[PDB]
RNA sequence: GCUAAACCUAGCCCCAAACCCACUCCACCUUACUACCAGCAACCUUAGCCAAACCAUUUACAUAAAGUAUAGGCGAUA
RNA sequence: ACCCCUAUACCUUCUGCAUAAUGAAUUAACUAGAAAUAACUUUGCAAGGAGAGCCAAAGCUAAGACCCCCGAAACCAGACGA
RNA sequence: CCGAGCCUGGUGAUAGCUGGUUGUCCAAGAUAGAAUCUUAGUUCAACUUUAAAUUUGCCCACAGAACCAAAUCCCCUU
RNA sequence: UUAAUUUAUUAAUGCAAACAGUAACCUGCAUUAAAAAUUUCGGUUGGGGCGACCUCGGAGCAGAACCCAACCUCCGAGCAGUACAUGCUAAGACUUCACCAGUCAAAGCGAACCUCAAUUGAUCCA
């Protein structure tokens, strides 16, 4: 009788726990939900990725 | 046109399109003609009349417009006394 | 639509037809976000009601 | 990997952890509060809702303060609640011209100032707004007392306030013999304010300063273990006697 | 969802009528929906292609299909061009014939 | 003080939040300076009769410079507070 | 038949949890690793590439409302 | 086996290359298509669908199925060099 | 290796330009034009591919398409 | 640099702001300088440069439905005149090979009893 959802069953990283996403989207999620408690260097890397990813998606590509 | 936004990761809308056009629920996009309020002294009555009419859009153009907006603008609306309401649904079609 | 609802049992005409009842019946779905200000009553089944 | 507590809490955690724990509760509270200062370089929105033009629709309106910059000169002497405004201007106030950076400085002055609580004439780097504020509050002393720590915006001012508080508390001989009645009158003028002496000691301190003070307080040369041992022995003897 | 109240006269105003008791003994049977309607739906694939689906078929779908064909040959002047699917007891029928189909079903007594 | 309006409209944030800003919200627009303004006359009560500017006991509106530089430091005048006003009134009554 | 080949376990990546480390003695801000003598002191918008097919204002840094109101060489986009 | 007859390496790039145009000694392992709307597909349910919000004049929920790699001269910030 | 050093970072800078872009097999498949800081590119058209719904499509014969050659258009039959 | 956009920096001025009397230094806003800074350097073209051209219209090339090029040959336009129902609406068509722009127009309502070949310019902003 729907006490719980099967998305509470899944045990993994706190940000993507019953949530699919893209690459860029995933990164964004990570930055918001965790960011503040991330290792400086890693945070920077993430930011860079986001910057890159956005550019790749929103500009570079085919079918635009 | 921003396929993935930076904060949400959604499609954004080209707001110019929104400003300029009307999306009827059938699929058709309505536009006002260009030069409809410019140099009317030199324009002849018939021409003026033509300019003042609300013209439909093409297939390709329509597609482009659709691409440029998001599924919010395509939704069914039920405004109180919209002058265009009757044109959203389309009747009597056959290929 | 209303008539159909009545026929089907959901939405009871012996009690009042407040919006809540309609919602329960599920003849009318409405959404305050997307600025819906309730239901408007329409003619479509005027006769045969 | 990730951290347990986020980076914007580390400072907070630090307080809990060590010597800053042993600071008195009444001091740390002040540090923690962080209430917004009074608007100075921006006209605030009166109401939280308004109704804008263009569309006849009410929507909320938060008044965001201008960042501001206090150079260390300001700290040295009372300015108002004000300092330097680092910003940018559009060339002729049209956006389609150059954007170019601008520092608005305030007009500093030098002035003498008497204070009845301290009995001394201070020369300060004061601006006209400060003067106005003082006038509004009437006495300089009053202003110092009345004005909150986050609106005072000066370390010197804070120090002065602290001193005043201390004076109020102790009831020290400030005007010495021949003026006891006068002193009393002065005290009564500021019956308001005047916190207990053990709070007024810590008013207007920085964190580091506070820490230093704490250290000084709980310094003490270590007690010889020998003495302790002797005491223990004595206790034992007493116990034996009893039984 | 409530099972509907037993009316005096059928069909009910708005054209609803319950499935008759006992069931009509045949090679096939058609269930009703959650909402007690006869499940005969329209569907448009491409902007062009228009069809209708009878989708709650049970038992001998072939027989049902045959019956449908028989019914619809006078209305077209052809056979209707149908696709059955045994696994999910369905019947895709090319061109819209929904209301008529529903009526037929009602007559049959499902 | 220099009052500076903000060009570019900060986008509004929460009850218990700080609105994060952009290098364009730094772009200000000067609205006013508190100097370059009609100066006010402050009200001072007088403890001595001085020149034609005032008399013993009388509250008077004076230029601010005069109030600040000369009268208040020398003890010739006092601020117009509700505290000392009463006292002054009493004195007047006695007189 | 020589050169060579081959080989699993060193360890490592992503998480989860949990808030870490830091004086045997001696030496170490003078030219650090130097046993032993009379002078100062920290805070001050990031920018630009880049996108706009140039470029000059401008160009992002739990869920849902919503890519909505808004903003914008009213465009890129935000 | 050869002798006989037949047969103008390969990729790239081209209107067109055996070209005397590019590249490539050879072996080794490494070394390049990643994303929405809208469609189509087949399921589920159906005047409703969805495990709130969204969409709905057959629709809606479901998955499946498309969108590379290497390369400047550069510009700017903070260090380091007589 | 100074027309403005070197190093790190922003920087996976950017490249309408060049080079490259890896299992098998089958199938359909060739270039009217438009604007364009555009002619080394691009959006629309045209051609092309797929899935659909369809009812005509090509080939065409009399009659017909202006005054100041070759043909074409149109066009029932077949 | 006498190209466009700026003066944030220095430059003095000028006005404020501070001050004093008697019948200068700082700060804010203006000013013209000096220094700089951000800058981009259109295309077509029998290579590029130089020269010429760049939008619109009529005739030839293109002889008989459309269409058709060159830095091919030749003429021209960037208005003028008359009205002031040069009102309002609206079936159905043409179309400069896309779109955008263009053209024509029965009926009706309301009134009487356009000429011209080109004669022109989107959006946003004002
Ligand atoms: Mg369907
Ligand atoms: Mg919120
Ligand atoms: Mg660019
Ligand atoms: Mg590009
Ligand atoms: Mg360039
Ligand atoms: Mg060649
Ligand atoms: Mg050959
Ligand atoms: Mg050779
Ligand atoms: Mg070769
Ligand atoms: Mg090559
Ligand atoms: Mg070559
Ligand atoms: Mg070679
Ligand atoms: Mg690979
Ligand atoms: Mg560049
Ligand atoms: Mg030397
Ligand atoms: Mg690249
Ligand atoms: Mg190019
Ligand atoms: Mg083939
Ligand atoms: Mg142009
Ligand atoms: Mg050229
Ligand atoms: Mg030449
Ligand atoms: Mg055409
Ligand atoms: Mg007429």
């Amino acid at each position: 009788n729907f006490e719980k959802h099967p998305k509470e069953l899944i045990r993994g990283p706190i940000w993507l726990r019953g949530w699919k996403g893209n690459e860029l989207q995933r990164c964004i999620r990570k930055r918001k939900m965790v960011g503040s408690r991330m290792f400086a260097d890693d945070l920077h890397n993430l930011n860079k990725r986001i910057r890159y990813l956005y550019k790749h998606f929103n500009r570079h590509g085919k079918f635009r | 046109l921003t396929y993935f936004s930076a904060r949400k990761g959604k499609r954004k809308t080209v707001k110019a399109v929104i400003d300029r056009f009307l999306r009827l629920h059938c699929g058709l996009w309505v536009r006002r003609k260009a030069g409809y309020k410019k140099k009317l002294w030199k324009k002849t009555p018939a021409r003026k009349k033509r300019l003042r009419e609300f013209v439909f859009c093409n297939k390709t153009q329509s597609k482009l417009l659709d691409k440029m907006t998001t599924s919010f603008w395509k939704r069914r609306n039920w405004y109180v006394d919209d002058p265009y309401q009757k044109y959203h649904d389309r009747t009597n079609l056959k290929v | 639509r209303l008539q159909y609802l009545i026929d089907l049992g959901r939405v009871d005409p012996s009690q009042p037809i407040d919006l809540t009842q309609l919602v329960n019946g599920r003849g009318v779905t409405i959404q305050p976000l997307k600025r819906d200000y309730g239901v408007q009553l329409v003619e479509e089944g005027a006769d045969t009601f | 990997p990730l951290h347990k507590y986020p980076v914007w809490l580390w400072k907070r955690l630090q307080l809990r952890e060590g010597i800053c724990s042993r600071l008195p509760g009444h001091y740390l509270r002040s540090l923690e509060e962080e209430r917004t200062p009074t608007p100075v370089h921006y006209r605030p929105h009166g109401a939280k809702f308004k109704i804008n033009p263009k569309n006849g629709q009410r929507e909320r309106v938060e008044d965001v303060p201008i960042p501001i910059y206090f150079p260390p000169e300001s700290q040295r002497g009372l300015w108002g609640g004000e300092g330097w405004i680092l910003g940018q201007i559009y060339a002729n106030n049209d956006k389609l011209s150059k954007r170019l950076k601008k520092v608005w400085k305030p007009q500093l002055f030098e002035r003498e100032f008497y204070s009845e609580i301290l009995d001394k004439k201070f020369t300060v780097t004061v601006t006209m707004r400060t003067l106005d504020l003082i006038d509004e509050a009437y006495g300089l002393d009053f202003y110092i007392l009345k004005a909150s720590g986050e609106d005072l915006c000066s370390k010197f001012g804070m120090d002065l306030k602290r001193g005043m508080l201390l004076r109020l508390a102790r009831q020290d001989p400030q005007l010495h013999p021949e003026d006891p009645e006068r002193r009393a009158a002065i005290y009564d003028k500021y019956k308001e304010f005047a916190i207990p002496e053990e709070e007024a000691e810590w008013v207007g301190l920085t964190l580091e300063e506070a820490i230093e003070k704490q250290r000084l307080l709980e310094e003490k040369d270590p007690v010889p273990l020998f003495k302790i041992y002797v005491a223990e022995l004595i206790q034992q003897l007493q116990q034996q006697a009893l039984s | 969802i409530p099972d509907p109240p037993k009316h005096e006269h059928y069909p009910t105003p708005s054209g609803w009528q319950p499935p008759r008791d006992p069931p009509p003994n045949l090679p096939y049977f058609v269930r009703r929906s959650r909402m007690h309607n006869i499940p005969v739906y329209k569907d448009i694939t491409h902007g062009n292609r228009q069809m209708t689906v009878i989708r709650k078929v049970e038992g001998d779908i072939w027989a049902l299909q045959k019956d449908v064909e028989d019914f619809l040959s006078p209305l077209l002047g052809k056979t209707p061009v149908t696709q059955v699917n045994e696994v999910t007891g369905t019947l895709r029928i090319k061109g819209y014939f929904d209301q008529e189909l529903k009526a037929w079903l009602l007559e049959k007594g499902f | 003080t220099v009052i500076v309006e903000r060009w570019w409209k900060v986008p509004l944030a929460g009850e218990g939040r700080k609105p994060r800003l952009h290098r364009r919200h730094r772009v200000y627009k000067l609205v006013e300076d508190t100097k370059h303004r009609p100066k006010e006359n402050l009200e001072l009560i007088l403890t001595q009769s001085v020149e034609n500017v005032g008399v013993r006991g009388d509250l008077v509106s004076v230029k601010k410079s005069l109030g600040r530089n000369r009268l208040l430091p020398q003890g010739l005048a006092v601020y117009a507070s509700p505290e000392n006003k009463k006292l002054f009134e009493e004195e007047k009554l006695l007189r």
